[PDB]
RNA sequence: AUUCCGGUUGAUCCUGCCGGAGGCCACUGCUAUGGGGGUCCGACUAAGCCAUGCGAGUCAUGGGGCGCGCGCGCGCACCGGCGGACGGCUCAGUAACACGUCGGUAACCUACCCUCGGGAGGGGGAUAACCCCGGGAAACUGGGGCUAAUCCCCCAUAGGCCUGAGGUACUGGAAGGUCCUCAGGCCGAAAGGGGCAUGCCCGCCCGAGGAUGGGCCGGCGGCCGAUUAGGUAGUUGGUGGGGUAACGGCCCACCAAGCCGAAGAUCGGUACGGGCCAUGAGAGUGGGAGCCCGGAGAUGGACACUGAGACACGGGUCCAGGCCCUACGGGGCGCAGCAGGCGCGAAACCUCCGCAAUGCGGGCAACCGCGACGGGGGGACCCCCAGUGCCGUGGCAGCCACGGCUUUUCCGGAGUGUAAAAAGCUCCGGGAAUAAGGGCUGGGCAAGGCCGGUGGCAGCCGCCGCGGUAAUACCGGCGGCCCGAGUGGUGGCCGCUAUUAUUGGGCCUAAAGCGUCCGUAGCCGGGCCCGUAAGUCCCUGGCGAAAUCCCACGGCUCAACCGUGGGGCUUGCUGG
């Protein structure tokens, strides 16, 4: 599995990076979270927690998906910005 | 009053059983290896709308008619039925056979990439063969002229092996 | 049978003016009364959420604007359903972006970027005259808003000239007049957003209203409503379009 | 595809009707593998009837109390504010300014919002919670004590309205409409409240305008009947008044005799209207449930309170009609809101999950709630794409066998997806394994002169017609033809039909010229010159919502679908 930055855009107001990247994995199934975004801050000198994937998804007939991920200064605005259920689902937070 | 419901993309026949019309029909449905007549249907459709736009186009006076022309002339050479210096007329010459000839159970059999339309169907919907990169399993494509150079077999797929028993028997046509 | 007013309003029955799909969901926001009118305005949120993109959903757009970031006419604004319209400033000082509200020739409602000097002044066609208590003078704006000046000062403000301000001061300058090589822009009508030179004005009889006869760029010549001419500059604009 | 085929005779040419052959909608017989999209599922019959539970709240930045904790916080009901007049459902009534379009209000109202210009002074009162007693089967409800406010009241000042007399600043196409001065009078504000902190945020009242949302008026347009010909008596108008938010016989007093109509009044029948839909080469014919705009209704029929807004869809009063609890003294409810059950009938789904998205209300906000909405479940609703194997050899003329290949679908898993799931998508393992029917077979009309049976009985039959003992026409077997996850049957609209005829029919003998004439309205009308510009034609401005229609490009594997643009539609109206 490879990792391809394609669009970083930031938002001041919200305070964070929008990241939009693609992903490549020929032969292989689509690849998990985790992976996707020790990837991510392992390439892009980003602190694991203040991060979030929204999505990785896959397409017909591609080995070639899509990933969306928001990068955030501090976890407070982190927290108080995004919803519980992506939370949960990275595995930030506990319910 | 009412809403409007989708409707059919064919138009069937108006008298079921005439001899010279199911001599023709059973002609073509046998060589191109069609499942029903519904697809013939549709293909035939697809001309008769190109010829009706042609037929109210020709002989019209504006701006828009003169716009519309153009793009029903640009359509058809995209889709690889007319040449480049086509005028109108020439829209009243085509038939059916080659709308049929666009497709890509047709193409892939005209390639050499199988040796009957038959497994041309299969291998397509069965998943082994792609164009312009992308992976399509519907028989009635109706390819374009700048995508027909890019049509093989598909990365991940048995047959990309060039000692695959199937492939060989098939390239023992050639 | 209903018995009073509505608060709701189906997309597809959404103005033709904004920038909207119309049949992804059923409901669209509807706006609150204000400065400017249904057909010549949209809210904020659809500006924060789907014209500019800081936004993904209506909570985020509804913090930010909460946050106190958004400012119209060098105003805050917190509601989403403030209506913003032709001619205003738009401002993002966290970010030094800086937008006018104009029409496209379609009739559709954009965003052009401008600078930070003339992000400072906005101009007002003036609708209406009126003496007011105390022997003072009211000047009704196409914004529907309201300007005071004296008697001695009444002579140069006519109800088809236009006047440029320091937004949120409301402090004077540059009063434009109605004349026959003034240029124009035109905010509604068949003719939406094309610009040139006034030519000529015509009066009807019986409530009628009043044409105006206008010369392009290119020497072609055409016709709208005096009331849909927005004077902007005595033969050159004095703001960018 | 701007289409024909069968039927009246011993044979023929005609007229003319019946039938065949195509499409869409609803019910139904037999049969059925998968994914995706959509504005489908008690409208036709009963706007019929029920049980259980839900569908409308929110605010400690308005106020007092109590409790649970640690002067700070968490909760409970209460007073108070805003909302509850939207959303949702249905088409009973209505032939009407109800609807559509163009206009008008200089004859009107508008809480929430925007801008500008100005204000917040001085005094009082009560009462819910709480405490002590209770009454009643319940529904409900009495007395005494105590106490707050953005609760309620008074005084003043600003301000509002009426009238008369002047002046002439503004707008407009057009003014006593706004402005200034004077005079005589009636009505008559406000919460300087809250939070923070050492000026800011949220709120209160008056005025001028706008916006939003409505009320009222007009011109034009839209079904059938003469075996419905006269109708109207506040009826038509005037003067003067009342009432209304406002014009108005809307209502009143007085004066007159007008108003409508054979170019169809009145009466009756039927029906929610449109955007749109179905069909056809078109001209045209027919419909108007599901999505949007408008209108009306909440068991039938009337009448009111509160409020900016209701004569009120989850509120009130009465009569009729029905149902229920009851200790028999008295009380309560209408399922045309969601799900569920009954009945009616040919005929229509889960008493499911969630506020994560779109929006609404409240709140400074943070957030709360929402049977709207979203998500899934059931159903031969509409549309798109596919499957039920492929290759080669031998034998026949599609099948058996032999040898191989593949895995869309099937089974079993891991990730992604999702509010959570599920499906879908990527990958892995196994394995040709798991998946065709319905109607027809004499001619119209594609397909058997083959077998067994029965025997003018039994049966078939859109129409023509078969069957009476050699059945190509009945029943069945075997073969074959059409379509195909669908194919047949019944009823309705279009077309067929130039069998309603403007395009485009006929009347000597086939259905059809009044027995003949005179003439009223209407329709049709000789030649030249002058003028006008109503019809007619061209050009330009303002309108005819979106969706739905055609074309191209772009995003979902293509497609259906969605988006961005260009045209068309709205049968037309209006300024030049």
């Amino acid at each position: 599995m490879e990792i391809k930055v394609t669009e970083i855009r930031e938002n001041k107001l919200l305070g964070r990076k929008e990241i939009y990247f693609d992903v490549l994995h020929e032969g292989e199934p689509t690849p998990s979270r985790e992976a996707v975004k020790g990837k991510l801050v392992a390439m892009l000198d980003l602190d694991p927690n203040t991060t979030v994937i929204q999505y990785i998804r896959s397409y017909f007939g591609s080995n070639v998906s899509k990933g969306y991920a928001k990068a955030y200064e501090t976890r407070e605005r982190m927290l108080y910005i995004e919803p519980e259920y992506i939370l949960v689902r990275d595995g930030l937070v506990q319910k | 009053g009412d809403p409007k419901r989708q409707r059919k993309k064919y138009e069937t026949p108006s008298h079921p059983w005439i001899k010279e019309r199911l001599d023709r029909e059973r002609v073509l449905k046998r060589n191109y290896a069609l499942k029903n007549k519904k697809e013939l249907w549709r293909h035939e459709t697809q001309l008769k709308e190109f010829r009706r736009r042609a037929r109210r186009l020709l002989a019209a006076r504006g701006k828009q008619a003169e716009i519309e022309r153009q793009q029903l002339l640009q359509r058809l050479y995209r889709l690889g039925l007319l040449p480049a210096d086509a005028v109108l007329d020439d829209v009243l010459s085509l038939t059916v056979e080659d709308v049929l000839e666009r497709r890509l159970q047709t193409i892939v059999y005209r390639k050499g990439l199988a040796r009957t339309m038959k497994q041309a169907r299969q291998l397509i919907v069965h998943g082994h063969i792609e164009v312009n990169g992308q992976v399509i399993r519907s028989p009635g494509y109706l390819v374009l002229r700048e995508e027909e150079d890019t049509i093989t077999y598909a990365k991940g797929s048995p047959f990309a092996k060039e000692g695959h028993p199937e492939r060989m028997v098939i390239e023992q046509a050639k | 049978a209903r018995k009073g007013p509505k608060r709701h309003l189906k997309r597809l029955a959404a103005p033709t003016s904004w920038y909207i799909h119309r049949k992804a969901y059923k409901w669209a926001v509807r706006p609150s009364p204000g400065p400017h009118s249904m057909k010549t305005s949209i809210p904020l949120i659809y500006i924060v959420r789907d014209y500019l993109g800081y936004a993904k959903t209506a909570r985020e757009a509804r913090k930010i604007l909460n946050e106190g970031k958004i400012l119209v006419d060098g105003r805050v604004r917190k509601d989403y359903k403030f209506p913003v319209g032709i001619m205003d400033v738009v401002s993002i000082p966290e970010t030094g972006e800086h937008y006018r509200v104009l029409p496209n020739r379609i009739g559709k409602l954009i965003l052009h970027p401008i600078s930070e000097e003339e992000a400072k002044l906005k101009p007002f066609r003036i609708n209406n005259k009126r003496m007011v208590k105390g022997a003072k003078v009211q000047l009704n704006l196409h914004d529907g808003s309201n300007h005071l000046v004296s008697l001695a000062e009444k002579d140069a403000y006519k109800t088809s000239y236009t006047v440029i301000m320091q937004v949120p001061e409301r402090q004077i300058v540059k009063v434009l007049p109605f004349e026959v090589g003034a240029y124009v822009f035109v905010t509604q009508g068949k003719n939406v957003a094309r610009k040139g030179k006034i030519v000529e004005v015509r009066q009807f009889p019986m409530g009628w209203p009043d044409v105006v006869t206008i010369e392009d760029e290119n020497g072609e010549l055409f016709d709208t409503l005096k009331e849909y001419a927005f004077v902007i500059g005595k033969d050159k604009p004095e703001i960018s379009l």
